[PDB]
DNA sequence: CGCCGCGTCAGACTCGTAGGAATCTAAACCCTCCCCTTAGGGGAGGGTCAAGGC
DNA sequence: GCCTTGACCCTCCCCTAAGGGGAGGGTTTAGATTGTGTGCAGTCTGACGCGGCG
């Protein structure tokens, strides 16, 4: 199985899973620890914004690379922005501050 | 208490309350009747400021005799006309005017429930009373703040005398200084003490009588008040005893027993003993009406109407008895020849009446696998439309760079590419002040222009779609 | 941008204006036409449109009118992307109480008030009053009524007071109360009643108190108003193929939020009797607590099919709550997966990829590349010619993937080298290629196992695939320094049959001219690989500044070590390859190479070394028969003369001669024998039985047998599996640890019986359950240290300091376990240390211990270096590199910025799947040296010594210590101090069972300290006649008489005590009951004589409860100061002891039970640490008696015992890392001036930071003591809640963190992934360094 | 002060497949609003087709 | 080329006379009846912290 670009799920806007869905591969907890231990800040952080959840990152980059430009211009991903919510909807209030 | 149960809660603290015998509930419907209209008494010799029945028998102007609802009328008012002529002799409180006013209340006796009619009444005097009383509230926020001055004396001399301002002259008896620290502000007090005096002048009573026989008028409205509370308090093992047969159809006990009460506290309020039944045998149809009429509005996620609710129920008990006889599920055709509908709507009626399922259905042999990781978002672009549509309008910008700035800016504003808007004839023409017909004649000349094979074949590479 | 994260409660005017309207009712949408209905929970006028740029009537369209807002409708036109944050809220009929700040421990609202729980879970179910005012009267606020004393009051006081019910009279109290006095009327009304019990609680109440003071918010926002409503789109309602919705959980609990307040709306209106609306605010109570969380205050709200509803603290929490699945572990596009399978031709930096892996990987790649060459006009015509194939494609997709690295992984990945970098290479198939030599570091094989492919994209992440992690850099292990490559299986196999020798080979004795001579006879058939020749060879060395010298020589050796040599490269002695080679010679060859040469020569000879040995083995032939398993002759001897025996140790039993417990514990070890015999006959008939005959007649050498041969070259097997195979089986256990009787004395060539084999499964099934639960254990104990080790790195370049750590052999428990070469190689020395004279410098004193300076150590012999550490390394928020040392897989001194704290989790973490879960005698000769000792002469001419802690030293040739015991106290020593005493002697003497203790001096023996009645007996021996006074146990006590614990004394000519030289010293100790003595009055001894006797879980859980800092059951209890020791006041609970210093207080004296032996008598002076009893130490204690050193070394040496114990390699700095992150926390003992509070607990280096600056200016700093946490309790008291909420317990942190007010700063490595940003590790740490620069611009 | 009871928190990773989702009774009367019915009319707004004036 | 006429043409919405059909919403109903109920789930072990009683 292989994929390049495909559907994403609807809360949080990351890939779906599976062969059956046509889905990506699970970067899990404890590869991000080998990834850090090397010391590989850059494919980190485009593991986690532009390839899977960063929504105007992931669109960006393939016309930046259809273009021959290997580039990206990261954000901020999704799913933090989910949990913001749902913890603002507890009555906590939580906040980015500048 | 060692318990957090909330039925074990409200079960222990309705248990404090005995049950009526037939006599019980007879001499409490008494007094309910009796300080409804020991009330509409004390609502008689108010003067004409009430909204009064002068003319409501001739605002409305079982089937009475004409000449028996025009007659019996005359009577009260017959009496009326003459007896209230005495509101001038001595003073307002008058041995003769209260002799005479309730003996109109013998007369009031005769009466029995009503609907808001009365109520409408004595609303006359809410909307004209507690004004006086906030009137009054008016100057004390206008004298704390310029002196200080112990009140039990002032307000009870405002009690008791109400003549004129001399008993300020009470003020200055103790020889304090606080008696005129007050400057430049005692006339508004008597600004608002003026306005109220003369809203006196419209009520022409004082207020000293007024509010004497309120004072009784609310031993009434709170005597009714207080028998229906303890009317209601003695039947709610009723409410629960019906309750019970309407569990796991969408709500929990609580909320039909808390939909209960309040159809039980209706059929409190439209009882009538001398009709001579029981009050279980009334009160049954109000708690069964509320705790029905709240299945069919709750417990569903996508809200059903109450026809359709019927309809559906209907078409169950059918198809039940055809199940029962034939051995089998009834089609949709032998439904339809017995409901007698047309089976069009037999086909519609059979899809509304689903509940959504919930996105945590485990849905493998673990339980760590849901429903909704599966849930796909079907309103994203996908990015080679994206890539296809900059490159489009890349392409289309080219072309239009060809031919002439001023016979590009007309296809610019005639399809709307660049603007915020798309434009017609007239109002393109209007900056040109062109003619209806010569902008037609431009654009047969640049989409004429434009297919010529020497331009086209950069823009016929999209067009595959 | 931002730099911070707030956290605080929320206000109702905060939630009103996070919001766009309030939701009236419970509709969701419409039955026939499936449109959002107005004010309810899917709300278009207030959450936002359900298309792009339209409203919901049709009236607006077409992106014209972008800001309108349409008039029928109210919907304004925008794009729908809104509905996912926008906020609506519900406006609550009566306040409820949050759920948090109620019922997770401890509660805030009672902490804020002082009432118990009970009183306010009382008032809040309606159930009793609560007086709020006390006006003039007997009652006082908070006092708690009934109904009927509510009654009283009323009718007895009338108006003056305040009494009221439920969630609006708590409200009133945390509304009217007041802070600031409160908490200054705590701190004035403490010190009187500073007492511990009441000093805890109250300095927990003033720091809450002034935590809400400062953090600005108010104690009433507690109690909720107004409601928050979570925008649709995270909670949707979605049609399924079939018409079917699905829905979440959160609708079904908002909807009876919202028709429960609507309810109570309506009877508070009819003017319904209180016992109705009282039941109507509970309920709506308990809606609110079961939408916040849900089966946290009493029975779970299940759904139609009968589960508990999930709530919104379950969405964040937990192993499938947002932080562990979503945000620290994602799914991503530009990847895939398939099976492996090996390729032998590859070049250790390649990989095979398949074609149609490789072009749905690469597909916007290609897209770009065909429309730049012109070969396409769009992008959508590209799209075709991919999806057709044509033969330009695969033209195109060759020079796509020409130096684009692929990143490979296997799951689980245990540490770092489970993902490297390779360079692919198209082939056909399906399965990836993989080279043979890089399954060891993925513990990969070919029986099925699949693997994942990941793409890097942009310019940045090929750089580091290139110059990180491809698989050519990574040789050797960041655990210990030791090489990853080396070969396994096939490779050993054949070179060991190319460098064996055999006697008589074809072609033996001639003489060749060199290598390549040698290889043209071989090939030719004219001399065998085995056969013993003379060659001709020229070798090179270097000695020169960088130059090679060559030297020529005429060598005896065979054939196939001369083909071997012609691999080799130029600069290593022709002594490698002369051996016949194994496993270990070839990893010794490895490393020689790396040492001498560099990276590059070693990573071609791997693969010349693997290609050589897959091509010979390939032509030995190796295979294996059923007659290469050779059962010994006289096995069927040795089984029925152990039965004999067996036999004849039944018939001992049945005539009553032997018990029975002996009887199975006697046959045990007749079989065990047995079996020890027949194992030691069958591997001596198979390891040279060849007979193989020469010029003249036969002589012995080496086995050629197959078996033999893969077992005795490491290839593959070992003796014990042999020995089942060829041997017998031997005793089985049951599942209880019992072993049973007859063993199994059959092997597998042979065949076992059902009872054989039934008895056989018990065993398996036992290895096999106890492997896949002992997996989760090891994973959870690698998250909780990769936990707590998380934000550590390489800060600095020197700190400075002269501290660190005495590094000495490991000699205990036999022989030398650890040399002094292992643990001082690659540290930096602390200070100038001497060879064993004087100013014998080595050093500038900051010098990296590499070989050639340990070669240097190790000619002169010095056994102690005192070198650097991280325990004790002075930079804050970091470590410098000089304290930390070599780079263990790079060889060279450490980098400043790297994740040293994630290694050290990761190593230690990795290996754990393999842990289990009378007389001194003296070997060598050498002198003998005594420590920590005070000696007298005996009677019988011989030492004694009246030390408890001695320590025995030998001494070698040049004076390094080989073995250290230490003697038990009382022991007489048979020879004295400074001999040298050859081996085979022994030097001390005790009893297994007993231990004397001796007198002082030589005196007069009185009977004295004891009476009769006492807890003597005049228990006399009725046959030998010999009784002293005896001391007796507590069955036969008489409370009465022990008045005085007896003892007898020894006294002068002058009938009292006697003289001891140097102190007024009373002679004589008092011992504890049931002491045998049986020494004679009248009958006088000399000094030293017997008066008295003393009669008489590793693997995964030690490690765990090493790292978490557990107490032992049974802790040794140890002289708090320094003093002379005695028996207390004697309150009789248990007994009581105290120590008195010689020149201060003495207010310290505590409880001992008699179980407890003491080993301390009232005559002893003790320092500051020694035992007064056995056991386990507590680590705590060493912390507080000792210092940090003593701990550090107390855990390395316990956790080193269990990992050595297996064969695993640990360097001994990954341990000291856990250790540092342990140690981060101070508590303050005397603030003085230092804005510190009096027994606050802070962290450590806040408090230096603040003592570097008052002392700067002239002013008195703070004191303190440092604590030891476990790694779950440290992990959880860090100072930043991102990390720690999501790490475990995100109720409690969250809550905390709330009434706190903390913020968060984002420095650790966690923080900032959770974010998507670059880390401050690695080549991201130059990045934020100079955003750190500009936060002093500003 | 010390012991015991009781309540809360935790228990490895990555892949595969597998259709549909499970009881459950109100009935007569009134009202208002919205679209439907034949065979074409009427207008509003916006386009198109020849012909010349210059 | 650069504009002005006078004809023609199209689609979209609303309208006719006398009711019909339906969707979706309101209201009362008088023999008496007065405390749940599932043929529940209850089911692991270890460490830690605090309150309640001797
Ligand atoms: C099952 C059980 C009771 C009723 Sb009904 C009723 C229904 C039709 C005609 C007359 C009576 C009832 C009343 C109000 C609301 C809902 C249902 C009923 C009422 C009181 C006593 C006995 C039966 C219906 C089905
Ligand atoms: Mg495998
Ligand atoms: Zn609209
Ligand atoms: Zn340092």
């Amino acid at each position: 199985h292989a994929r390049s670009t495909g559907s994403y799920s609807l809360v949080t806007q990351q890939p779906l899973g599976g062969k059956a869905q046509f889905g990506g591969q699970r970067f899990g907890e404890m590869e991000v620890w080998a990834l850090e231990a090397y010391g590989a800040a850059y494919t980190l952080q485009e593991m986690l914004t532009v390839k899977s959840d960063d929504v105007n990152g992931r669109t960006k980059m393939y016309k930046n690379i259809v273009d021959g430009n290997h580039q990206m211009e990261p954000g901020m991903p999704e799913s933090f922005n989910v949990l913001l919510k749902e913890i603002r909807s507890l009555g906590i209030n939580i906040e980015l501050e500048d | 208490g060692r318990t957090t149960d909330p039925v074990r809660m409200y079960m222990r603290e309705m248990g404090t309350v005995e049950l009526l015998t037939r006599e019980g509930e007879i001499d409490i419907a008494k007094r309910i009747e009796d300080g409804i209209n020991q009330v509409q008494c004390s609502v008689a010799e108010y003067p004409e400021a009430i909204t009064y029945l002068l003319e409501q028998y001739d605002r409305v102007e079982n089937s009475i005799d004409p000449e028996l609802a025009r007659e019996k009328f005359a009577e009260l008012r017959a009496q009326y006309v003459v007896t209230r002529d005495t509101i001038k002799a001595k003073g307002r409180s008058h041995a003769t005017a209260q002799e005479e006013i309730l003996k109109l209340s013998e007369v009031f006796k005769q009466f029995r429930l009503v609907p808001k009619q009365f109520d409408y009444l004595v609303n006359s005097m809410r909307v004209m009373m507690d004004r006086v009383r906030t009137q009054e509230r008016l100057i004390m926020k206008l004298c704390v703040e310029q002196c200080k001055m112990p009140k039990k004396n002032f307000i009870t001399l405002f009690t008791g005398n109400e003549t004129s301002d001399t008993w300020f002259n009470a003020a200055i008896a103790m020889n304090k200084p606080w008696s005129e620290k007050l400057h430049d502000v005692s006339e508004e007090v008597h600004r608002a003490l003026q306005k109220l005096q003369q809203i006196e002048e419209e009520t022409g009573l004082t207020i000293e009588q007024v509010k004497d026989i309120n004072r009784r008028m609310s031993i009434g409205e709170a005597k009714a008040r207080r028998a229906k509370k303890e009317m209601v308090e003695a039947n709610l093992r009723l409410v629960i005893s019906i309750a019970k047969k309407y569990t796991n159809r969408g709500l929990q006990f609580l909320d039909l027993i808390q939909e209960g009460n309040i159809g039980l506290m209706k059929a409190v309020d439209k009882f009538e003993y001398r009709r001579g039944y029981k009050f279980s045998t009334y009160a049954t149809w109000w708690i069964r009406q509320a705790i029905t009429r709240s299945i069919a509005d709750q417990a569903r996620t996508i809200r059903i109407p109450v026809h359709m609710i019927e309809t559906i129920n209907k078409l169950n008990r059918i198809s039940r008895q055809m199940l029962q006889e034939m051995g089998r599920e009834p089609t949709p055709e032998e439904l339809a020849e017995r409901m007698l509908m047309p089976e069009d709507k037999i086909r519609k009626v059979l899809k509304i009446a689903k509940e959504p399922i919930s996105m945590e259905t485990p849905i493998g042999d673990d339980e760590d696998s849901h429903l909704g990781d599966f849930i796909e978002d079907t309103t994203l672009e996908l990015p080679l439309d994206s890539a296809t549509t900059e490159s489009l309008r890349a392409a289309t910008h080219d072309v239009l760079a060809g031919l002439t700035a001023r016979e590009a800016k007309v296809l610019r504003m005639r399809f709307g590419i660049d603007m915020n808007t798309d434009y017609t004839l007239e109002e393109v023409g209007k900056q040109f002040d062109v003619t209806r017909e010569r902008i037609r004649q431009i654009e047969a000349k640049a989409l004429r222009k434009l297919r010529h094979p020497s331009r086209s074949e950069v823009l016929r590479s999209f067009l595959d779609d | 941008e931002f730099d911070a994260i707030k956290i605080a409660l929320a206000s109702p005017d905060m939630i009103r204006s996070w919001s766009f309207g309030e939701v009236k009712k419970p509709e969701t949408i419409n039955y026939r036409t499936f449109k959002p209905e107005r004010d309810g929970l899917f709300c278009a006028r207030i959450f936002g449109p359900v298309k792009d740029y339209e409203c919901l009537c049709g009236k607006y369209k077409r992106l014209k009118h972008r800001g309108v807002i349409c008039e029928k409708c109210g919907v304004e036109v925008t794009q729908t992307k809104v509905r996912r944050e926008r906020m609506g809220h519900i406006e609550l009929a009566s306040p409820t109480a949050h759920i948090w700040f109620l019922k997770s421990l401890p509660s805030r609202i009672g902490l804020l008030l002082d009432m118990p729980l009970r009183d306010i879970e009382r008032v809040l179910y309606f159930e009793s009053y609560v007086v709020i005012e006390g006006g003039m009267t007997n009652l006082e606020r908070q006092q708690i009524l009934t109904e009927e004393q509510y009654l009283d009051a009323l009718e007895e006081f009338g108006d003056e007071f305040d009494a009221k019910m439920g969630a609006e009279a708590i409200q009133a109290l945390l509304k009217s109360m007041d802070l600031e006095q409160e908490c200054e009327q705590l701190r004035e009304e403490l010190n009187e009643t500073n007492s511990e019990t009441k000093r805890k609680k109250l300095t927990k109440r003033i720091k809450l108190l002034e935590a809400f003071v400062q953090s600005g918010n108010k104690p009433e926002w507690m109690i909720l108003t107004v409601l928050p409503v979570l925008p649709p789109d995270l909670r949707p309602l979605v049609p399924l193929d079939g018409g079917r919705f699905a829905t979440s959980d959160l609708n079904d609990l908002y909807r009876r939020v919202i028709n429960r307040n609507n309810r109570l709306k309506r009877l508070l209106d009819l003017a319904a009797p209180d016992i109705i609306v009282r039941n109507e605010k509970r309920m709506l109570q308990e809606a609110v607590d079961a939408l916040l969380d849900n089966g946290r205050r009493g029975r779970a709200i299940t759904g139609s099919n009968k589960r508990p509803l999930k709530s919104l603290a379950d969405m964040i929490k937990g192993k499938q709550g947002r932080f562990r699945q979503n945000l620290l572990g994602k799914r991503v596009d530009y990847s895939g997966r398939s099976v492996i399978t090996v390729g032998p031709y590859l070049r250790l930096h390649q990989c095979g990829l398949p074609k149609k892996m490789a072009l749905e990987l690469f597909k916007p790649f290609i897209y770009g590349k065909l429309e730049l060459r012109g070969l396409a006009t769009t992008i959508k015509a590209a799209k075709k010619m991919v999806e057709r194939e044509e033969a330009v494609v695969w033209d195109i997709l060759d020079e796509v993937i020409r130096e684009h690295p692929v990143l490979l992984n296997r799951a689980p990945t245990l540490h770092r080298l489970g993902i490297q970098a390779f360079e692919p290479v198209l082939i056909e198939g399906k399965a990836i290629q993989l080279h043979p030599l890089v399954c060891a570091a993925y513990n990969a094989d070919f029986d099925g196992d699949q693997m994942a492919v990941h793409v890097p994209l942009t310019l940045e992440a090929q750089l580091e695939a290139r110059a990180l992690m491809m698989s050519t850099n990574n040789i050797l292990s960041p655990a210990n320094g030791e090489p990853i490559i080396v070969p396994s299986q096939d490779v050993v196999l054949g070179l060991y049959y190319m460098t064996r020798d055999c006697v008589n080979a074809k072609g033996e004795g001639m003489v060749l001219t060199g290598p390549k001579e040698a290889e043209r006879l071989y090939r030719s058939g004219l001399a065998s690989l085995h056969a013993r020749v003379k060659v001709r060879i020229t070798e090179y060395e270097k000695d020169a500044n960088g130059e090679l010298v060559a030297k020529t020589s005429l060598k005896d050796t065979t054939v196939g070590r001369a083909i071997l040599w012609m691999i080799v490269p130029k600069g290593l002695p022709y002594s490698i390859v002369n051996q016949a080679l194994g496993k270990k010679a070839i990893s010794k060859m490895l490393n020689t190479c790396y040492r001498i040469l560099g990276l590059k020569p070693t990573v071609i000879f791997a693969d010349q070394i693997m290609y050589t040995g897959f091509a010979y083995a390939a032509r030995s032939g190796a295979s294996v028969g059923i007659d290469d398993m050779v059962i010994p002759e006289k096995k069927h001897e040795i089984i029925s003369e152990a039965e004999a025996e067996v036999a004849e140790i039944q018939e001992q039993f049945q005539s009553g001669l032997v018990t029975a417990g002996e009887r199975y514990n006697k046959v045990i070890d007749i079989w065990a024998a047995a079996n020890d015999r027949v194992s030691k006959a069958m591997m001596d008939n198979l390891q040279t039985e060849t007979v193989i005959n020469r010029d003249g007649q036969e002589e012995k050498q080496v086995s050629f047998n197959s078996i033999y041969m893969m077992a005795d070259s490491g290839a593959r097997g070992s003796a014990a599996q042999i020995r089942q195979l060829a041997g017998m089986r031997g005793l089985m256990a049951k599942p209880d640890g019992s072993i049973i009787e007859t063993p199994i004395t059959a092997n597998f060539r042979e065949g076992l019986n059902v009872l054989q084999y039934f008895i056989s499964t018990h065993g398996a099934r036992k290895g096999l359950a106890d492997t896949a639960l002992k997996t989760a254990n090891s994973g959870y104990l690698t998250r909780r240290l990769v936990d707590v080790a998380q934000d550590l790195v390489v800060t600095e370049d020197d700190c400075g300091t002269h501290e660190g750590i005495m590094m000495t052999p490991v000699i205990e428990g036999g022989d030398v376990k650890e040399p002094l070469r292992d643990r001082v190689l690659g540290r930096v020395t602390a200070e100038d240390v001497l060879k064993p004279g004087t100013a014998d410098i080595l050093v500038p004193r900051n010098t990296l211990l590499h070989e050639q300076w340990c070669d240097l150590l190790e000619e002169n012999s010095v056994d102690a270096v005192k070198v650097r550490s991280v325990v004790s390394c002075d930079t804050d928020f970091g470590v410098c590199a000089h304290c930390y040392g070599r780079d263990l897989a790079r060889g060279h001194i450490i980098n400043k910025g790297e994740a040293i704290g994630v290694i050290a989790a990761q190593s230690i973490g990795e290996p754990g799947t393999q842990l289990t879960m009378s007389s001194i005698q003296v070997k060598n000769k050498g002198s003998i040296k005594l420590s920590n000792v005070k000696s007298v002469v005996n009677s019988s001419g011989k030492l004694v010594i009246t030390s408890r802690n001695t320590e025995l030293k030998l001494i070698d040739e040049f004076g390094r210590t080989k073995e250290s015991y230490k003697v038990p106290y009382g022991a007489v020593l048979a020879k004295g101090d400074g001999e040298q005493v050859a081996g085979g002697e022994t030097v001390a003497n005790w009893d297994p069972h007993t231990m004397p203790v001796i007198t002082e001096v030589s005196g007069f023996v009185r009977f004295t300290d004891m009476i009769d009645g006492q807890t003597i007996t005049r228990q006399t021996d009725e046959l030998t006649g010999l009784s002293s006074l005896v001391v007796l146990d507590s069955a036969e006590r008489t409370a009465g008489g022990k008045d005085l614990r007896p003892a007898l004394k020894i006294v002068d000519a002058q009938g009292n005590d006697v003289l001891i030289p140097g102190t007024d010293m009373p002679a004589q100790y008092f011992l504890p009951g049931k002491a045998i003595v049986q020494l004679e009055d009248g009958v006088q001894i000399s000094s030293g004589d017997t008066l008295a006797r003393i009669p008489q879980t590793g693997g995964l859980p030690r490690v765990a409860d090493l790292f978490e800092a557990r107490r032992p059951k049974e802790p040794a209890i140890l002289a708090e100061i320094s003093g002379i020791v005695s028996f207390g006041k004697e309150t009789k609970g248990k007994r009581r002891l105290v120590i008195t210093p010689v020149d201060g207080s003495d207010p310290y004296e505590e409880m001992i039970p008699k179980w407890r032996q003491l080993n301390v008598f009232e005559g002893e002076r003790v320092e500051r640490g020694d035992v007064i009893s056995d056991g386990p130490e507590a680590p705590h204690d060493i912390l507080r008696l000792r210092g940090v050193h003593a701990v550090t070394r107390y855990i390395v040496n316990e956790v080193q015992d269990v990992y050595r114990l297996q064969g695993v390699k640990i360097n001994d700095k990954h341990i000291e890392v856990i250790v540092r992150q342990m140690l981060r926390k101070a508590t303050i003992v005397n603030a003085g001036s230092s804005d510190f509070l009096e027994g606050e607990q802070v962290e450590y280096s806040r408090v230096k930071i603040a003592n570097r600056e008052l002392e700067a200016n002239g002013k008195v700093g703070a004191t303190y003591s440092r604590d030891l946490l476990g790694i779950t309790k440290a992990s959880l008291a860090t100072e930043s809640f991102i990390s720690a909420a999501s790490f475990q317990e995100t109720t409690r942190v969250l809550t905390e963190a709330a009434v706190a007010g903390k913020r968060d700063e984002l420095r650790g490595l966690k923080e900032n992934v959770i974010v998507g940003r670059l880390i401050p590790a690695g080549t991201g740490y130059a990045y934020h360094q100079d955003r750190m620069r500009r936060r002093a611009a500003g």
